[PDB]
DNA sequence: TTCCCAAAAGCCTAAAG
DNA sequence: CTTTAGGCTTTTGGGAACTGTCTACAT
RNA sequence: AGACAG
């Protein structure tokens, strides 16, 4: 009934073409899958999918990197913060600027190219840029380069042609209690393999308003913020700027007071602790005769500002030389023009022209502006969302040790545990196919590792593979087995491997990798369930469908009574990983007493958000007024709305032998009802109109 | 017994103020000093987009100290009160000019605007002030034209003093023929019962907090409705800020103009800053932005536990139980409160044994409960189980766990699934509030609200547990009964 | 019950799929509402509801106890039936293939995609109106 | 992976479109000609000025534009402006040009302006924020909507709708469609709507209109009102266009006729203008056709050269699209992927308003001072950029946690209604015949890729789409075969 | 439309006894709703002596007509009217100033700061 | 933007001095 | 015969999900 | 008011 025929191409569906078995999942699951592709950060440990389609090649080809746009000759190479040993030495160089000339043109346009250590586009996620060794070593003035040459490419792009989006996990479909509702059960090692890299920027302004404190230096050396390549304190705190007051000099300017941070009355920017600092950008208004910062606390600031000033001065000098050489023939790239203008905005103006009043989006700038950009590696242990490259999305609800995870008789250790029945409801069956097929393929490879005198779960050394390749008979037999398995799974791949020049290389690659990577195209003439039946009803190629033993929550080492199959699913991490939790015992208040939202500077100043959550909306207050008498609900809203009631609540917390189980929070006799600010405002506004709502007599 | 509206006699409010009474009539304006004083009384100013530091201050921004409480500032003759707890009282007052009998109640103006004021003709304006221009032949309607003709034939004087003094006869004529045409009985009874309260001598100009001006780069942001109010007050100023004193007719006209501006302001403000979906009544009067509240992704415990058991994590526990930890630190260790806050904030992103012990001892000292009582909310709030009480039992020692171990059983009461959803948590600060919330505890949604004698389907066991029970119970581990006997 | 767990893999799907009556119920079907959603689905329900055919299978053991609603398993093993567009109209030509086998054509994939789009819209805007009426 | 396996996978895989993968906005905005080094934006500006040059007072020649030196770029960004040399410190990826005009061979003050300077991957940085610039899927010459022919001009956004009307012929009642179009924006006895034949009769005489646009004569077969005047037409010289004119005439006459006393005044013009006297509006409507609209209509298959020819074509040839349309609103073939016309909407509006308010003042001698004042008040620094982040819906905020621009960055399309985004609307997208299933999605757009923006397939862009020069969506032949069949099934009854 | 040429609006019915079964069948066609809930909703819809502008719940429950949603919301208790749309309409209403017996609503205690009396 | 639904306008028809 | 009341049809205007995050903003 | 999360 044309069950094995697919009248489709990879062309008619782009992102859905990232996976095979797309037609075995419901459309909602597929749309969610594409959305999760869009929302996935980049993992440090990236691996190619076990099942390959032709889309991944194109997606790897079109990615973000540092490309020479045209055939150009490199004219100059510049580097911020010169690296070496000295007084004002810098540990690491963040950014390298390449000034190049697009020759083979009448104009010979001069352009700029930036090579940083990272590239970030999402608000809090990014990825390190790995530099091409064969190209980065050759980067020098007066060199030749081709068009579309790649530097500082993402780590997700492999050395061969493939893009790494997720991690292959030996998933097991057990209906364990850990996977209740929609969740995953994970181990420490697999989560170590999935650590997102987060790049963040902290901005602090210190001028006449406030001055930096001392948080990274001893009494002798004053350090407001970590250097380049330094590590944030165990309590992630930077800047901690304190308001400048002369009359409080012997109180808040002593060496102990500068090191000591008062959580209230001071302004700190609190990032992830232990996060290595990538780089620092310094902006200084140098044309103020009285320097607001008192002498002594401007060492690192002046250091980094001097390095940046030298960098931008060298850029400006290069532009001036080019202009003096080719006036009216200096057609330049727009990026180079903007870079020169930024350098001019950075460098001080001559004394014959009024100084620059620098702003940042209507926000005035005073003296010192510091932008510290730092990277961290998030360790997933809970509230981290994951997807299986299908519609299945879940949250890590249990993290166990490597030993505690399910292990087969072959020794395969499970990386994830998923509730199988969800597939029966969400109707995303392609996963299972992948799962199932992956297991077979994996076992096939392991079978060869047992028949070649090798060990499973251990990458063989080159000597062992050379010894195995010594005899042609077993190599050809293994290649024939691989051909048979491909014929069962992918007839297209079967033909491709039939037209193979060196089968010994293929067998060696399969043994080294430990898994035969399978090309399963979108237009693959396969009857999926027929292939499943063939794998099941075969002496070879059959996955080890045996008992599996794990450790339950009670600590016992228990073996599952029914046969369980372990198979590789290609997992992926998502955004909304958490870190947005907002616990706030007490929230800062507007002049009209009510909690408010958090502005950027005041929201990046607390470890974790300190937002006042609107947990009492109209629907919530409806449910409270109905389930409970309106009295207690009005009391809660009065404690929140009236600042005096909230102050009384906090006083009751602080002035009790047992802060928990306070008999009465607010003594209503001392603080009567009716003091809530919104209600008082409403009543006063009505009274200004001549009316007032009152109870019927 | 209900809740009805009652007309307020502005004279009684004026007499009960007994403080610093300053009137808006005596602002001649047109000069720097009086304009600045008027801007100080009106126009609550925010000079820059920056957080203020004066917790307690006077009307002027000169007494920034807070220990000076109740001290009358010599500059403003106004006592110093908390900025957040500042009493909401009318900022100014307006009295009748020297040639005006009295002032019309703004509620009466708004009530009469619905009927008297029409697109083709303004009946109240024609009846009250003299400088009103109209063309009878320009009335494009028929009912309005007939009403205008009847009013013209009746022939009332068009003075404010005449309207106030003979308000009974004018109002009866308005009732009689067609002018209002509806709600005649209620409106007539309202006028007859509250006649004395509809013409107050003094009229309050609302509080400084009502009117907000935020100066910043690119100007000074204001609101739209405030504008109307401003005009009204300015109008009364122009009554006394005249080089040539106005004739009584002109004074009546300006007074009516100001009163109409007040009525329009109150109508627009009630329609916009209260009635709209974001506002005062529907946004703050019925709950907004609680304190002692957290919000986090719900990751749970699949372990033998209690249904009324919750596990708040390290960061949420430290920030939410900030003052509990401060109290414990101060009580046990000789630590100042500043050192207590420093320790707590320093150890939010890091683990230590001391704060964990303090959490354990807090939860233990919550004696007749499993832990610290709290409420847990899932949005949108549809059912009884969307909001449910839980008891905090343990902060998690793992700093990387920003998770909330709500019970597995209580999952189905809301639509809570572990797919990456953040739920809200409110800490109950009292035993009375915990006892009150006991009515929102999960055991309240066991019995189905739509079936007489049936437990609600929200108590059904989850997927994995049911499948485990199936694979255990429904197995052929024994021969059939006949073979077992034989 | 730390060892009496439930497990899902390709073997269970093959065990349900390879049943001869299911295979018959997925072949020789007139593409009509009566010939699909009353005859073939009836045969598949008769296969599932038999208390003797499938024993020890996680999928059907869960199905017999309400863990899985019958509709999803029917749309998987049997033919998917007449998806809907954004407006609630039924396409004349049904879907020949379920979810266990692959829906590899273009027409069927597009119409099931439109069913998913209908799901999203009927979630969003109908919630918008329904919550106001509830309030 | 086996390198040979990857090689065979590459061989057995169709490549995407480098035009669309690297950024179609990049190609349509920041691509330089090889003969002369000039961006696409600069050429678009020159085209707009050359189109608007018809409205110059014989000597105000537009010389062109140059690329400003970064020295001048910084000097012009940071001006004195009341003793505060204000500078905005931000990346703000931009580049400055200067528009230069000439007057009788002497230069004026050049007017500098800023331009977005798109990067690879449709990426811009504006005021320190990273934005993604998506193309807008636009109809080439005109759209056909639920019951309407929607035609956009440089100024107006006109819509041609239709209704039914009755007229008596030979004593028997007959029904004909009257095509109307509201053009007086201030417009928003039975209430009727401005018919196109009403505009014909308002401009030309009724007999003049009939003689000029048809081989039909008029008296004052027999045509008469339903529920006085009599229009007699030769028994053999009849046409659908003449019948439509008759129907529109009776539609405009049957409800009004208190101003019709002597029927001969119907042959005049002032009477019809009174029935509709904004002669400025009439003249703007007459001279409300420009070169781009004419070129697009020629591309579609219409031969408009004057707006009255356009009205004749709509009344006679394009009216077929109003009742039974061969093309469908549901499809997406034969559509453009416009970028510049929406990015430079502010600049286009500024140039149009400058030209109109400059011609409308006087036709006398122009002084250099007045020309400089007009240029200063018209072409400011941020004329085309002040509204990029607020008024344009094609510029979105980038929140991609990936190294790949394909998945979220470069594969976003925006519909026109979502492209403006100043409306802040919600059509509910369900009771819309526009959002029906069509096979075009499979070739243009991505079904099963269903964001909440457009839950159907039109939200995103199919990355293998064949797009030729000037951003016209071409149709790949081979898959087209299969696609055709699918479409039939989508309309199975 | 039911709750709030011939249609089946609730206000068109004379007594709630003959009005309950229609709503019961209409709901039970697609949602399985208990009769008690339907009775409570209809009884909430009711009004006693609508001519005399009395909007409180009838007793024992039959001696009383029906009323539309907006009039009941804006003419029963101003505290409950504040949480619904168009607060200026009952604020600017003569009837709201008349000392008439009225029903109690929980929002009353929220309309004021919490003062019981 | 478009559908819901109530409240005021407006209109023909009818009854009392 | 003249002058208003009564009820039906038009027109107009307020209103249209909850919580959280982020984004935009001088010339 | 646009996107995202539920
Ligand atoms: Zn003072």
């Amino acid at each position: 009934s044309q069950l094995g025929r697919r009248e489709i191409d990879l062309t008619l569906l782009g992102h859905t073409g990232l996976d095979p078995w797309y037609g075995t999942t419901s459309s909602a699951r597929g749309a969610m899958f594409v959305t999760h592709i869009g929302q996935a950060p980049e993992v440090n440990g990236n691996e190619s999918r076990y099942f390959l389609t032709g889309a991944e090649l194109e997606y790897a080809k079109y990615t973000h990197d540092v490309r020479f746009p045209e055939d150009c000759r490199v004219l100059h190479v510049l580097r911020k913060y010169p690296t070496g040993i000295g007084k004002d030495s810098i540990r690491s160089n963040p950014v390298t600027t390449i000034i190049y000339e697009n020759y083979f043109d009448k104009y010979k346009t001069i352009g700029v190219l930036h090579v940083p250590e990272y590239m970030s586009h999402h608000q809090d996620f990014g990825y390190e840029l790995v530099k091409n060794r064969e190209v980065w070593e050759t980067i020098a003035p007066n060199e030749m380069f081709s068009k579309d040459t790649v530097i500082a490419q993402s780590g997700a792009v492999k050395k061969d042609g493939t893009l790494g989006m997720g991690v292959n996990a030996n998933v097991v479909f057990l209906s364990a209690a850990g996977t209740i509702e929609d969740g995953f059960v994970a181990n420490k090692n697999f989560l170590k393999r999935m650590m997102p890299t987060s790049y963040s920027t902290a901005v602090a302004n210190a001028g006449r308003k406030a001055f930096f404190l001392n948080m990274y230096g001893d009494d002798k050396i004053y350090k407001p913020f970590p250097d380049i390549g330094d590590v944030i304190r165990p309590d992630g705190v930077i800047f901690a700027i304190r308001d400048h007051d002369d009359d409080l000099a012997p109180a808040e300017m002593t060496p102990r007071a500068l090191r000591t941070l008062d959580r209230t009355f001071d302004r700190a920017v609190i990032g992830t602790p232990g996060a290595k600092v990538i780089d620092i950008d310094i902006w200084r208004d140098e044309r103020v005769n009285p320097s607001p910062t008192p002498t002594g606390m401007d060492a690192q600031l002046v250091k980094y500002h001097t390095h940046l000033s030298s960098y931008y001065r060298e850029l400006l000098k290069i532009y001036r030389g080019l202009l003096a050489r080719r006036k009216d023939d200096l057609h330049i790239t727009e990026e180079f023009e903007r870079l020169i203008v930024t350098a001019q905005m950075f460098l001080p103006q001559p004394d014959n022209v009024r100084k620059l009043s620098r702003f940042y989006r209507l926000d005035p700038l005073d003296e010192w502006r510091v932008e510290v950009t730092y990277k961290a590696q998030k360790m997933p242990a809970g509230a981290f969302k994951m997807t299986d490259f299908h519609g299945g999305k879940g949250v890590i609800c249990k993290v166990m040790e490597d030993e505690d995870m399910p292990i087969d008789e072959n020794g395969n250790r499970a990386d994830l545990i998923i509730f199988g029945g969800s597939t029966m409801r969400r109707s995303n069956y392609g996963r299972i196919y992948e799962h199932g097929f992956g297991a077979a393929a994996r076992d096939l490879a392991q079978r060869l590792r047992v028949e070649a005198g090798l060990d499973r779960h251990a990458k063989p050394t080159q000597q062992q593979l050379n010894s195995v390749m010594g005899n042609t008979q077993w190599v050809d037999y293994a290649f024939k087995e691989l051909l048979g398995f491909y014929e069962i799974i992918a007839p297209t791949m079967h033909s491709k491997m039939m037209e193979h020049p060196n089968p010994a290389e293929h067998v060696k690659t399969v043994l080294m990798d430990g898994f035969p990577y399978i090309y399963a195209p979108v237009d693959d003439p396969v009857d999926l369930m027929a292939a499943v039946n063939k794998l099941i009803n075969s002496d070879k190629y059959r996955p080890h469908y045996g008992k599996v033993s794990y450790r339950d929550q009670a600590g016992k080492w228990v073996t599952t009574k029914d046969n369980v199959l372990m198979g590789p699913l290609y997992m992926m991490l998502l955004e909304k990983i958490g870190e947005d939790w907002s616990a706030a015992a007490s929230v800062k208040t507007q002049p009209f007493g009510l909690p408010s939202k958090l502005n950027n500077a005041d929201r990046a100043s607390t470890p974790g958000r300190e937002t006042a959550i609107r947990s009492f909306g109209e629907s919530e207050t409806r449910s409270y007024n109905c389930t409970v008498g309106p009295g207690p609900t009005a009391e809660i809203l009065d404690q929140t709305n009236n600042p005096l009631a909230h102050a009384a609540v906090i006083e009751s917390w602080l002035t009790a032998e047992k802060p928990s189980s306070v008999p009465v929070a607010v003594d209503r006799e001392k603080i009567p009802f009716g003091g809530s600010r919104p209600v008082a405002m409403f009543d006063h506004l009505l009274e200004c109109s001549g009316i007032a709502l009152e109870y019927a007599p | 017994m209900g809740l009805y509206a009652k007309v307020v006699d502005h004279n009684e409010v004026h007499d009960q103020f007994t403080g610093k009474r300053i009137y808006a009539n005596d602002y001649n304006t047109s000069n720097s000093d009086e304009k600045e004083e008027f801007d100080r009384h009106f126009y609550s100013h925010f000079q820059d987009s920056e957080a203020i530091e004066s917790s307690v201050s006077c009307d002027c921004r000169a007494i920034e100290d807070a220990h000076k409480l109740g001290v009358i500032c010599d500059i403003c003759n106004t006592p110093v009160v908390n900025t957040s707890s500042r009493p909401i009282e009318p900022s100014m007052w307006v009295r009748t000019p020297k040639h005006v009998r009295s002032l019309i109640n703004p509620r009466l103006i708004i009530m009469l605007t619905g009927y008297l004021v029409t697109k083709e003709f303004d009946f109240l304006a024609y009846l009250t002030d003299t400088s009103y221009r109209y063309d009878v032949e320009s009335i494009g309607s028929k009912e309005t034209r007939r009403k205008v003709d009847r009013l013209l034939h009746r022939g009332f004087e068009r003075g404010l003093n005449h309207f106030i003094d003979n308000f009974n006869e004018i109002f009866q004529f308005l009732l009689d023929a067609n002018i209002i045409s509806n709600n005649k009985s209620e409106f007539a009874q309202f006028v007859a019962q509250n006649k004395d309260k509809l013409f107050p001598k003094y009229l309050p100009v609302p509080s400084k907090l009502c009117f907000v001006a935020e100066s910043t780069t690119s100007g000074t942001y204001l609101d739209k409705p405030i504008e109307a109010a401003i005009d009204a007050t300015l109008t009364f100023a122009s009554i006394d800020a005249s080089s040539v004193p106005l004739s009584p007719i002109k004074a009546q006209n300006r007074t009516m103009r100001g009163l109409r501006l007040y009525g329009q302001f109150y109508e627009i403000y009630a329609k916009s800053r209260i009635a709209q979906k974001p506002g005062l009544a529907r946004r703050h009067m019925f709950g907004a932005r609680l304190n002692a509240t957290a919000r986090a992704v719900i990751t749970s415990i699949s372990d033998p536990h209690d249904y009324d058991e919750l596990h708040i994590p390290w960061g949420v526990g430290c920030q939410l139980l900030k003052y509990h930890l401060t109290n414990k630190l101060k009580a046990k260790f000789n630590m100042t409160t500043r050192e207590a806050f420093s320790f707590v904030y320093e150890n939010v992103l890091q683990y230590n044994q001391i704060i964990a012990d303090l959490f354990k001892e807090l939860i233990a000292e919550a004696a007749p409960y499993k832990g610290m009582g709290c409420t847990f909310h899932r949005n949108p709030t549809l059912q009884r189980g969307s909001t449910q009480q839980f008891f905090i039992t343990k902060v998690k020692d793992d700093i990387n766990d920003n998770s909330i171990s709500m019970s597995v059983l209580c999952l189905k009461a809301p639509n809570a699934d572990f797919d990456g959803d953040q739920l809200n948590l409110t800490l109950m600060p009292d035993v009375y509030l915990t006892k009150a919330t006991e009515r929102i505890a999960p055991h309240t949604w066991v019995l189905s609200i739509d079936e007489p004698h049936e437990i609600s389907g929200n108590l059904e066991l989850q997927g994995p547990v049911v499948e485990t029970i199936i694979n255990w119970a429904h197995e052929k581990y024994l021969p059939p009964l006949e073979e077992w006997l034989k | 019950l730390s060892e009496y767990l439930a497990t899902l893999s390709m073997f269970d799907i093959a065990e349900v799929y390879n049943h001869p009556k299911v295979r018959e119920a997925n072949h020789n079907i007139e593409p009509t509402t009566y010939g699909i959603e009353k005859i073939s689905y009836g045969k598949v329900k008769e296969v599932f509801n038999d208390p003797t055919q499938f024993i020890g299978n996680s999928i059907i053991e869960g199905l017999r106890s309400g863990t899985q609603k019958t509709e999803q398993l029917l749309q998987a093993f049997a033919w998917r039936g007449f998806p809907t567009d954004i407006n609630s109209d039924i396409f004349k030509y049904p879907v020949t293939t379920g979810y266990i086998d692959g829906i590899w054509n273009l027409y069927e994939n597009m119409i099931e995609s439109r069913s998913g789009t209908k799901a999203l819209l009927y979630n969003k805007e109908l919630l918008r109106v329904t919550e106001y009426f509830n309030r | 992976p086996d390198p040979f396996l990857i090689e065979k996978i590459r061989e057995n895989t169709p490549c995407m479109n480098p035009t669309l993968a690297n950024g179609i906005t990049v190609e349509h905005t920041m691509t330089r000609d090889p003969n002369t080094g000039v961006n696409m934006t600069r050429r678009y500006i020159d085209s707009l000025f050359d189109i608007s040059s018809v409205l110059f007072p014989d000597g105000f020649k537009y010389e062109g534009n140059r690329a400003c030196t970064p020295l001048k770029h910084f000097e012009e960004i940071t001006r004195e402006y009341n003793a505060k040399r204000i500078a905005n410190i931000a990346p703000t990826d931009m580049y400055m040009i200067d528009l230069m005009f000439s007057y009788k061979g002497e230069m004026l003050y050049p007017r500098p302006m800023l331009l977005p300077a798109f990067k690879r991957g449709n990426m811009v940085t504006i005021n320190g924020a990273k934005y993604i610039g998506s193309p807008v899927l636009t109809d080439v010459g005109f759209s056909v909507l639920n019951d309407s022919i929607f035609i956009p001009f440089r100024r107006t956004k006109l819509t041609f709708k239709q209704t039914d009307h009755h007229y008596m012929c030979n004593g028997q009642r007959k029904i004909m469609y009257v095509i109307w179009s509201q053009i007086h924006n201030e417009m928003a006895r039975p209430h009727i709507e401005s018919c196109l034949a009403h505009y014909f009769f308002c401009q030309f005489g009724v007999t003049q209109t009939f003689k000029q646009w048809a081989n039909v004569d008029v008296k004052c077969n027999i045509y008469s009102s339903a529920t006085e005047m009599v229009l007699v037409i030769p028994r053999h010289q009849e046409s659908i266009f003449a019948t439509r004119l008759i129907a529109g005439f009776w539609y405009v006459v049957d409800a009004f006729p208190m101003r019709f006393t002597r029927p001969e005044y119907v042959d005049s013009t002032n009477l019809w203008r009174v029935i509709l006297n904004i002669d400025s509006h009439l003249h703007s409507f007459c001279n409300s056709l420009d070169e781009m609209t004419i070129e697009e209509l020629k591309t579609v298959g219409v031969n408009v050269s004057t707006i009255w020819e356009l009205l004749y074509e709509i009344m006679t040839s394009l009216a077929h699209h109003l009742y039974a349309t061969d093309i469908d609103e549901t499809s997406m073939y034969g559509k453009r992927l416009t970028v510049l016309h929406y990015l430079m909407s502010e600049f286009n509006y500024a140039v149009s308003m400058f030209g109109y308010m400059f011609q409308s003042r006087r036709d006398r001698e122009w002084t250099v001072q007045e020309l400089n004042e007009g240029l200063k008040r018209s072409f400011k620094l941020q004329t085309a950029i002040k509204r990029l982040t607020v008024d344009h819906g094609e510029l979105d905020t980038m929140s991609n946690p990936n190294s790949s621009m394909l998945i979220k960055g470069t594969s976003i399309l925006v519909t026109q209604d979502r492209a403006k985004t100043a409306k802040a609307h919600n059509k509910s997208l369900i009771n819309d015949s526009s959002r029906i299933i069509h096979a075009s999605i499979a070739e243009v757009g991505q079904y099963k890729n269903q964001p909440k923006n457009n839950p159907d397939g039109r939200g995103r862009l199919n990355m293998y789409t064949k797009v030729g020069p000037t951003g016209l969506v071409e149709r790949r032949e081979e898959v087209r075969e299969i696609i055709d069949n699918a479409q039939l099934m989508f309309r199975a009854k | 439309s039911f709750l709030h040429t011939s249609k089946t609006y609730l206000k068109n019915y004379k007594s709630p006894i003959e009005a309950l079964p229609v709503f019961a069948t209409m709901a039970n066609e697609k949602i399985s709703l208990n009769i008690s809930h339907c009775e409570i909703l209809i009884y909430a819809m009711m009004i006693r002596s609508a001519q005399y502008r009395d909007y409180r719940l009838p007793k024992p429950g039959i001696n009383g007509q029906f009323e539309k949603y907006n009039r009941l919301m804006q003419c029963r208790s101003l505290g409950g009217a504040m949480a619904f749309e168009k607060q200026h309409e009952p604020l600017n209403n003569p009837g709201s100033f008349l000392n008439k017996m009225r029903n109690d609503h929980p929002y009353d205690l929220l309309v004021k700061g919490g003062k019981l009396r």
